């Protein structure tokens, strides 16, 4: 007459012969829905001399099935029970950017299923995506990432996915101190591969970001803003003291080694070049 | 012997199941009692903001089902099981990088005969805390680490805490840093009515004799050298090699102490602000 | 060390009255967080420090609300309501800003009320201690108030101060009066050579010094 | 939760002297223990903090090398060497608990008072107060009981029984060259000394001294 | 043995030896076989931890097999990779012995049903690896007993100390050698004649390599500020005359 035991002995009625690969859905005409979104806990890393994003994001998955529904007033007025989703179907969500990480969650946390058939999973995840980097005002700098989550093997003719909000949350959000987020948009899409010819559903979520530039503003560009104010100044030095030289190589010396440190922090990209490197050639040049 | 039919007898799979947590009277909630014990602070990777500890976790709970007669079984009073068999609140990190979340070694667990259940793994945990490197190095640190179960909300379970400030029985001194206090709350959201969890607060301060021998005395050393250009005569004609020579070191140190302190844009180091000054003044000197 | 300076030293206020003291830091003791640490403690003549005010902006949890603290970020207030009787002894403060920690000054608290008259009397030396051998004079100056008061002993019209013992009570509870007792200890030797020993008090509550002298060959 | 110290403590000056201090109900190696010392004249000043898990200490920049603690993890006890000794640090010393930045000083200790001068023992004394000889005839009269020469602290001067309790004043200890003079006083109508039967005793755990001695007029 | 993290990487095989009243048999009715050789996954496995572990493992984690006798006997030898972390102690750098210890002990057990028994006194070396670097001084076993705050009984150990040393030649001859040769030139300036006018140069050469090094061996000692290195010591000495 406790919960347990009624709890178990609906666990063992609903387990009885159901399987899991089967797709569950009403007819097999008939298609499901997965809510879809997300929630970010911490803006891990962005590394731009590997192009790489390394992200914390709770996944939030939302849908329904027919097999797994039973009545509350049979069972003492439970409604809401958790239960392992390695033993239930789980739609294959995978991202299409990956760099050398996870294609799928790999915690496998547990999920809620209530009496009417709905079913929520909530699993952590840490991702890797990879960015096109656009470094051109450096370090005023706007970040555009993408992500690119969808099915793997589900056409849209089976699994039709639909964002549940436009923007992403940011409760749990955590305060990195390098980068705050402007704005996280999503957007539905649809392909068509060359594999097949149905329709392949996909959701892009576009990160815009800015970074903070308090810190290098301070520690990069100042020194280097200070010591190029030295090139016009050899000039009004006499020639009788006799070190006009070591001021000149001094200068070069310092502007090479400001170039060659700064080459390492921004990405070896050869679409655009960085506005800061330009002004460095163009006073070694001078 | 008894020992074994003792645990065939509570570790049936027919009578026995774990993916239901226990509860009776229309779903009382079951109260976990847990405490964490430091072991020793071993690193702070203050570049990127991780602070790796070594914890004890004790953990208590009631359960009914697990209850047996002891007088039948010759007088026994607690058993050893394993942890991966019988049901487990689950309490993890939230604020926790690298991807790890739960505990390493998933111990044995003592049960008693009237139901209760003692359980503590140990673990190594890699917080996430931000840095309020201002006064650096005579600083405190502020380290916020969270507990709480993932899985459940304030439906099925409540959180308690045992005692008010965490344990240091099994403390050793941790050599570079030294704690101050160990502070532990119960958070409690009332709009949301279902949030709970466990918040440690970890206060450290830095010995920084260190630091100090390491940078302080060669930075004021070599900016010492900054008001005395000028005492030197024009005439020999050696002004540039010294002035250009502290310059270069002052740049040097610049960048050594960008690259130690992490890059939290939100504040300028003390000591690289007096630097940026003295350089700004030294470079008047030179023009 | 943040030097505390604690203003006054004794405030004597009567029962009911509102008193107000106020505590200054040498420096300020505002932690960076945005909270200022400092407590209030309350000492008994006899007992161990007790607690009032933590975090100055809260208050301690078994302490009635007639207490209240506040302060800007240097200078700090403590106030009372209505004074009563338990809330007699010695106050005290605590920052909590920078190691290492410091305590205040000590601030005396007492009550209040009219003056008294002081009740003189001299006690010439004992046979038992001219058994001995030894002469000690004792002066005793009950209920009076306050404490301003002097004692001055003459010898034969000369002053004497050596071998003077000067001790004082505090404030009694059931008359709210002070003591206080002077003894001049001497040898038996000296009291015989000597004629005229007298004790004089002068308080604010007497135009005239209270003279008590005795003669030793009468 | 309760605290714990040691008992009374003498000894000659230069020495060491080591106290204790006790705690259970609670969390021991887990916060901060600081002590606290209090002159008998005036004041309160800190000796230091330790950290009973770890060897964290720290010293008031007053005290800096005149006191070294010691804490001890299996059996719940702190303990502190004390350094050469000299008679200006003869006062009271306690304990308490304490966290920084948060909830903190919510209990103490119960004191022990240490107390350093050269003598061994001596017991303590009898010499009445007995009033003047050339003294007017007034409606109440003053009485006298003198002790000298006692070691140590404390000792129970009282009147018979209690009888004679409404107006007595019992003196703090006052040294005159190494020991410790008292006396005790109280008001008493003129027309019932002559008659009644009065008598100071004196009682001194410490020697188990219980000696009384009536007092009789001239 | 990293200093910087104070964490020693090392490779141990642990054996294990016990036995139990259950797995025995009777080898004289099956063919006169005494021991085999089976998966430790199936049977009773006792549970030994390290208390010091640092970014670690906590429960040798290969699981190999296992032999029994005909009589009852196990044993079990593992391999396991062990992240231990020891106070190094850099005073004598690099003339130095350190000291690192590591604990072992049963977890859920006290000592009334589990007790440990060292077989040796030292620590075997018959299949021990050179490294170059560091020489094994002696390597101590220990038993021990402690209790803690969760329990009334009393809980066994085994502490081992490795004392070892490090060969200095490298570092005496690229990292001290230099440094003390380049000392020699702090007071040669003075003997210089001004009229040349290149002392400064001098001074300020001498100067900034002196920071260098010390710059250079300040990533090598620990972060530890209980005490000072001597090296580090001589060099800001050398740099504040
Ligand atoms: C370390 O950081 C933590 C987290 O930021 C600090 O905890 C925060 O402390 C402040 C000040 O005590 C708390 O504010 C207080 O909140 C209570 C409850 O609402 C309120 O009654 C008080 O009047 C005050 O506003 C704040 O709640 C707390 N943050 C939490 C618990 O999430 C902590 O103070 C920091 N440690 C140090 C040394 O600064
Ligand atoms: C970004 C760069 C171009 C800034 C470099 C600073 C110079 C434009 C200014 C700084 C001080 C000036 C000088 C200030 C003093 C005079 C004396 C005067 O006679 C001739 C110009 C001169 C050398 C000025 C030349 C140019 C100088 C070096
Ligand atoms: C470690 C550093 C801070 C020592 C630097 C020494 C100078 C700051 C002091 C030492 C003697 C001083 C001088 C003492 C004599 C005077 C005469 C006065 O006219 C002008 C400054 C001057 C040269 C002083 C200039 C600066 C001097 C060189
Ligand atoms: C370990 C360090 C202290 C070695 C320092 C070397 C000096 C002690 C020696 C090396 C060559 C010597 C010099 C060699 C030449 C002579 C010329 C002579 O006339 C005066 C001493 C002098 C300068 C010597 C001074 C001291 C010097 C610099
Ligand atoms: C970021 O890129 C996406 C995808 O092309 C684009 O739609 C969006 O406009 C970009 N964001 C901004 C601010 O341009
Ligand atoms: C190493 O430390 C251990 C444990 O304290 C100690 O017993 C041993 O003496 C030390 N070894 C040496 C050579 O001092
Ligand atoms: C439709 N999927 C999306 C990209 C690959 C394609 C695919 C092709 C074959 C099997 N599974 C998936
Ligand atoms: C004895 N072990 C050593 C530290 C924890 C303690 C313990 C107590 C009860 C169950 N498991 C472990
Ligand atoms: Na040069």
């Amino acid at each position: 007459e406790t919960r347990a035991h009624a709890e178990e002995r609906l666990l063992k009625k609903l387990f009885s012969g159901y399987n899991k690969w089967s797709r569950p859905v009403a007819n097999i005409s008939d298609v499901v829905l997965v809510r879809f979104g997300l929630s970010i806990a911490q803006l891990i890393d962005v590394d731009e001399k590997n192009q790489m994003m390394t992200t914390n994001v709770w996944v939030k998955q939302e849908w329904h099935d027919y097999k797994l529904r039973w009545d509350p007033a049979d069972y003492e007025n439970v409604t809401s029970i958790r239960i392992p989703s390695e033993l239930i179907w789980r739609p294959d969500i995978v991202l299409y950017n990956n760099a050398d990480g996870d294609f799928a969650v790999t915690h496998l946390t547990k999920a809620h299923l209530f009496h009417d058939g709905r079913v929520q999973w909530t699993p952590p995840a840490i991702y890797k995506s990879s960015c096109s980097i656009d470094v051109t005002f450096f370090p005023f700098d706007q970040q555009n990432c993408t992500m690119k989550f969808g099915s793997w093997t589900y056409d849209k003719a089976k699994i039709d996915l639909v964002n549940m909000h436009s923007r992403v949350d940011q409760l749990d959000f955590w305060e990195s101190g390098e980068w705050v987020i402007v704005d996280a948009v999503g957007t539905y899409n649809t392909r068509k591969y060359e594999c097949c010819a149905e329709i392949y559903p996909d959701i892009t979520y576009a990160f815009v970001i800015r970074r903070l530039p308090l810190f290098y503003t301070i520690n990069l560009i100042i020194p280097c803003l200070l010591i190029s104010c030295l090139t016009v100044l050899v000039f009004y030095l006499p020639s009788e003291c006799g070190e006009k030289i070591t001021l000149c190589i001094s200068v070069l010396l310092s502007l090479t080694v400001f170039l060659l440190l700064i080459t390492e922090i921004i990405p070896s990209t050869s679409l655009v070049i960085p506005l800061i490197g330009e002004y460095l050639l163009f006073t070694m040049i001078f | 012997d008894t020992e074994e039919r003792l645990v065939e007898h509570l570790l049936d799979p027919s009578r026995y199941n774990k993916l239901i947590r226990p509860a009776t009277n229309g779903s009382e909630l079951v109260t976990v009692q847990l405490m964490v014990s430091l072991a020793q602070l071993i690193s702070v990777h203050e570049r990127e903001q991780i602070m790796t500890t070594n914890v004890w976790l004790t953990q208590e709970w009631e359960d009914y089902r697990l209850t047996w007669k002891p007088e039948e079984f010759d007088n026994m009073k607690k058993v050893r099981l394993p942890s991966k068999h019988i049901w487990l609140p689950d309490v993890v990190l939230y604020n926790n990088a690298d991807g790890m979340y739960e505990v390493s070694f998933y111990s044995n667990a003592v049960v008693s005969y009237d139901g209760s259940i003692f359980w503590l793994p140990p673990a190594i945990y890699k917080s996430a805390c931000k840095i309020e490197v201002k006064h650096f190095p005579f600083d405190q640190q502020n380290c916020t680490m969270k507990f709480r179960s993932w899985t459940y909300d304030r439906t099925e379970i409540d959180l308690v805490l045992k005692s008010e400030v965490a344990s240091l029985d099994d403390f050793t001194p941790s050599g570079e840093w030294d704690i101050v206090a160990l502070p532990g709350r119960r958070n409690e959201n009332p709009d949301d009515s279902t949030y709970v969890d466990i918040t440690y607060d970890f206060i450290i301060r830095r010995k920084p004799l260190f630091y100090t021998i390491n940078l302080i005395i060669p930075c004021v050393l070599i900016t010492s050298l900054a008001i005395l250009v000028f005492y030197l005569p024009s005439d020999c004609g050696e002004k540039m090699t010294l002035c250009i020579s502290v310059l270069l070191a002052l740049t040097v140190f610049l960048l050594l102490i960008s690259k130690i302190v992490p890059p939290t844009s939100l504040d300028v180091p003390l000591v690289g602000k007096y630097l940026m000054f003295t350089m700004v003044l030294v470079t008047f000197s030179i023009v | 060390d943040v030097l505390m300076t604690q203003t006054p030293l004794s405030l004597p206020v009567s029962l009911g009255d509102q008193a107000s003291i106020s505590c200054r830091s040498s420096q300020s003791i505002v932690h960076s967080n945005g909270n200022t640490y400092l407590e209030w403690y309350l000492q008994k003549p006899g007992q161990s420090p007790k607690l009032l005010i933590y975090k100055v902006s809260n208050r301690f949890s078994g302490v009635p609300d007639r207490f209240s603290g506040s302060g800007s970020g240097t200078d700090f207030t403590l106030k009372i309501s209505r004074v009563e009787a338990e809330d007699l002894g010695v106050y005290y403060c605590f920052q909590g800003s920078h190691v290492p920690w410091t305590f205040g000054g000590g601030t005396k608290l007492e009550i209040k009320r009219a003056d008294a008259a002081p009740t003189v009397s001299i006690f010439p030396p004992s046979s038992e201690q001219l058994t001995s051998g030894g002469a000690s004079v004792v002066c005793f100056l009950n209920n009076f108030y306050p404490k301003d008061i002097n004692v001055k002993w003459k010898i034969d019209g000369s002053e004497r101060q050596n071998g003077v013992l000067n001790s004082w009570t505090d404030q009694d509870s059931k008359d709210s009066t002070y003591s206080m007792s002077s003894t001049l200890t001497l040898t038996k030797d000296e009291y015989e050579r000597h004629n005229s020993y007298t004790c004089e008090a002068t308080h604010k509550t007497s135009t005239s010094p209270i003279v008590k002298s005795f003669n030793r060959n009468e | 939760v309760q605290l714990q110290q040691s008992g009374a403590e003498v000894m000659k000056p230069g020495a060491s002297v080591k106290i204790s201090c006790k705690g259970t109900g609670y969390t021991f190696s887990s916060y901060w223990i600081e002590w606290v010392k209090q002159r008998p004249g005036h004041g309160l000043e800190r000796i230091g903090e330790i950290l009973p898990g770890s060897g964290s200490t720290n010293y008031n920049e007053k005290f800096r090398g005149k006191a070294t603690f010691t804490a001890d993890k299996s059996s719940k006890t702190a303990y502190m060497q004390l350094s050469s000794l000299t008679s200006e640090d003869s006062a009271v010393y306690y304990c308490a608990r304490y966290l920084p930045y948060y909830y903190a000083m919510d209990y103490w200790g119960q004191g022990t008072s240490v107390t350093v001068s050269s003598a061994k023992t001596t017991p303590p004394s009898v010499y009445p107060l007995a009033p003047g000889s050339a003294a007017q005839t007034n409606s109440m009269v003053t009485l006298g009981c003198l002790v000298k020469g006692y070691f140590p602290e404390p000792v129970t001067v009282t009147w018979n029984s209690g009888s004679l309790s409404s107006g007595v004043h019992t003196f703090p200890a006052v040294l005159q060259s190494d020991l410790y003079t008292l006396s005790s006083s109280v008001t008493v109508p003129s027309s019932t000394w002559p008659s009644e039967t009065v008598t100071c005793n004196v009682a001194h755990p410490a020697s188990s001294t219980k000696v009384d001695k009536k007092i009789v007029p001239r």
